[PDB]
C-alpha cells in the first residue's frame, strides 16, 4: 500500500541525498560580480564552518534513511505489528516540525533554492514525513484512491451519455429496436 | 536390450498415426490421370464388392481424416483465401477449361517420363557390362518399375549405379523410398 | 475510351460466365432468406386479422399470377 511506497520513495531520496552529498566536496556559492568588493562576505569562498554541517545533515539523513527502511521492511506484514506506534512518534512529529523550520527560513531570509545538496531532500523528506502523517491519518486502503478514480469515471461517464443523447445523436435512433 | 520385460527377435520400432491421406483408389501411382470417373478394374469384379469405391470416396472425405489436417495454422488461414477464390469466386466453365488444359499437359510430361525411364534401362544395362566386365547386359524389371513409381531417393540410385559399375550385381537394389510426412512447425504452419 | 470500357466489359462478361447456381454449394454462414439470417419474426401488435388477405394478393401480385 502507499505505505510502503512513501516509506521506499523516502529511502531512495535520502539514499541519494546522501550518494551526492558525501561523495562530493562541496558546491560554491555564486560571486555576484560587484557585489560590495569589501565586506559583507560576497565574492569569497564557503567556510569550513558549513561542510560539517552538510556532514551532519548528511548522517542526520541517513540515520532516518535507515530508520525508515526498518520500519518499511519491518511493517511490510502490516514482527511487532503495534509497537512501531512509539516510534510512529518519532517518525513524524519531528517530521512535522522539520517543515516548521523550514516553513520559517523563507521569514528569516535563508536562501534554499540556490544550493542542490541542502535543501532539496530537506522538504522533501519532512513533507514525505507530513504525507505519512496523511497515509496514517486516512488510511489509504490502496483500494480507496481506485475508488475515486471509479467515482469520477462513473461522474465524467453520466456527463457525456447526456451530452450524447441531448446533442450528438439520440439513443433511441443509434440502438435497435425488436419486436418488428 | 533396452526393454526389461520383453524382447523380441525384432526390435520394436514406435507407430505413428498418419499425416496424410492415402491415394485415393482409383489413381495410379504414377503422373499419368486417372479414368476422371471409374477405375478401368471396377469392371473385372462381382457387383457386390465395387462397394470400396464409394466407401473409399466416404472415407477420404468425411470419415477418416488424420487430426493433422485440421491444424489450425498461420499458413492454413491464407491458402483458405486461395482456395475459397478457387471454389467460390471462379465460374465453373473457366474452371473446366483450365482441368482440359491440365489434363493435356500431365498426360504429355507422363509420354516424356516413360521415355526418359526406359533410356535410363538402356543406360544401366551399358554401364553394367563395365562394371562386371563379362556377360550380364541385363537389368531389372524391378528397377525400372521402381523408377516409374517414384519409389528410390536419389542417394539410392545414386548408391546402385556406383554398385552396378563396380560389381554388376543387377539383383541388388536399395531397400525402399519410405513416404514424406507432412510438415509441421508450430502456430506458423 | 475504348480500354476504360473494355475494362467493364471484361467484368460483365465474367459475370455472364456463371449464369446461376450451378456449382454453388448451400452455406451455413450465408441463408437464402435474409429473415433467418437476420433473426426477423413479428410480434403482437400491429396485427390485423384481414391483414393476412392483403398479404395474400401482394404474393399473387409478385407470383405474376393475373387473376388478383
Ligand atoms: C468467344 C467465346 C465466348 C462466347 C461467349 O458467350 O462469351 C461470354 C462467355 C459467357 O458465356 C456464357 O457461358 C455460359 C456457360 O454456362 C455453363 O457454365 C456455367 C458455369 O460457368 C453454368 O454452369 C451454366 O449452367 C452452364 O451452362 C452459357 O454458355 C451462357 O449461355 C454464355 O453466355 O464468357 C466467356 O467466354 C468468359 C469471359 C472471360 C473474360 C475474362
Ligand atoms: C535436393 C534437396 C536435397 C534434399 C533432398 C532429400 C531427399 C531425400 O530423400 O534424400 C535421400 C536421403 C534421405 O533418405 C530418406 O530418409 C528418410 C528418413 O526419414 C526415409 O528413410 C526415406 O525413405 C529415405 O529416402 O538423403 C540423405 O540421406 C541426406 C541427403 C542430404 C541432402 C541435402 C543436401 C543439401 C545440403 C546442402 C548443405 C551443405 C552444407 C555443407
Ligand atoms: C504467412 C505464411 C507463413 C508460412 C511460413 C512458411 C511456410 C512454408 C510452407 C509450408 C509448407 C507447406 C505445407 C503443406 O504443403 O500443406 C499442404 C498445402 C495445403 O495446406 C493444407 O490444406 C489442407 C486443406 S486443402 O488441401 O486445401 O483441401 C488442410 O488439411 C491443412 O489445414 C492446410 O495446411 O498444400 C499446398 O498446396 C501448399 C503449396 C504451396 C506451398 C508453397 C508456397 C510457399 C509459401
Amino acid at each position: 500500500t502507499v505505505a510502503g511506497l512513501l516509506l521506499t520513495t523516502t529511502i531512495v531520496v535520502s539514499l541519494y541525498g546522501l550518494f551526492a552529498a558525501v561523495f562530493a566536496p562541496a558546491p560554491a556559492l555564486p560571486v555576484a560580480v560587484g557585489a560590495w568588493p569589501g565586506t559583507a562576505a560576497a565574492a569569497a569562498v564557503m567556510d569550513g564552518s558549513a561542510a560539517g554541517l552538510r556532514r551532519l545533515a548528511a548522517g542526520g539523513l541517513l540515520l532516518t534513511a535507515a530508520a525508515s527502511h526498518g520500519l518499511f521492511d519491518f511493517a511490510g506484514s502490516v514482527p511487532n505489528p503495534t509497537i512501531y506506534s512509539l516510534l510512529n512518534l518519532g517518525f513524524v512529529a519531528a517530521a512535522v516540525l522539520q517543515s516548521y523550520f523550514l516553513y520559517i527560513a523563507p521569514a528569516w531570509g535563508v536562501n534554499v533554492n540556490w544550493d542542490t545538496a541542502l535543501w532539496g531532500p530537506m522538504y522533501g523528506t519532512a513533507f514525505l514525513g507530513l504525507v505519512y502523517g496523511l497515509v496514517a491519518l486516512t488510511k489509504f486502503d490502496w483500494s480507496s484512491v481506485v475508488d475515486a478514480v471509479l467515482r469520477v469515471a462513473c461522474w465524467f461517464a453520466e456527463l457525456t451519455m447526456w451530452f450524447w443523447d441531448t446533442f450528438v445523436w439520440k439513443f433511441s435512433w443509434s440502438e435497435k429496436t425488436r419486436r418488428a | 536390450t533396452s526393454a526389461p520385460f520383453i524382447s523380441p527377435m525384432t526390435p520394436y520400432v514406435p507407430e505413428e498415426e498418419p499425416t496424410r491421406t492415402p491415394p485415393s483408389i482409383k489413381d495410379t501411382g504414377t503422373l499419368r490421370p486417372a479414368s476422371e470417373w471409374y477405375p478401368q478394374w471396377m469392371q473385372y469384379r462381382r457387383r457386390e464388392d465395387n462397394y470400396v469405391f464409394w466407401q473409399d470416396k466416404f472415407m477420404r472425405c468425411s470419415t477418416d481424416i488424420p487430426w493433422a489436417e485440421k491444424r489450425w495454422t498461420l499458413f492454413s488461414t491464407v491458402w483458405y483465401l486461395v482456395q475459397q477464390l478457387r471454389f467460390v469466386g471462379t465460374p465453373p466453365a473457366l474452371r473446366y477449361v483450365a482441368f482440359l488444359g491440365w489434363r493435356a499437359l500431365m498426360f504429355q510430361v507422363y509420354a516424356a517420363h516413360k521415355a526418359l525411364v526406359l533410356w535410363q534401362c538402356k543406360l544401366d544395362a551399358g554401364l553394367a557390362r563395365i562394371g562386371s566386365g563379362g556377360a550380364t547386359a541385363t537389368f531389372s524389371k524391378t528397377m525400372a518399375l521402381r523408377r516409374l513409381h517414384w519409389r528410390n531417393s536419389p542417394l539410392a540410385e545414386a548408391l546402385y549405379a556406383l554398385n552396378l559399375y563396380k560389381t554388376g550385381r543387377v539383383h541388388l537394389l536399395p531397400p525402399v523410398a519410405k513416404p514424406i510426412p507432412r510438415p509441421t512447425f508450430f502456430w506458423l504452419f | 475510351a475504348a480500354v476504360a470500357a473494355g475494362w467493364h466489359l471484361a467484368s460483365f462478361a465474367l459475370n455472364l460466365a456463371f449464369w446461376g447456381v450451378e456449382g454453388m454449394p448451400p452455406d451455413r454462414y450465408w441463408p437464402t432468406s435474409p429473415r433467418i439470417r437476420l433473426q426477423i419474426r413479428p410480434g403482437r401488435y400491429g396485427n390485423m386479422d384481414g391483414g393476412q388477405r392483403v398479404y395474400m394478393d401482394y404474393l399473387a401480385r409478385s407470383e405474376g399470377v393475373p387473376l388478383n
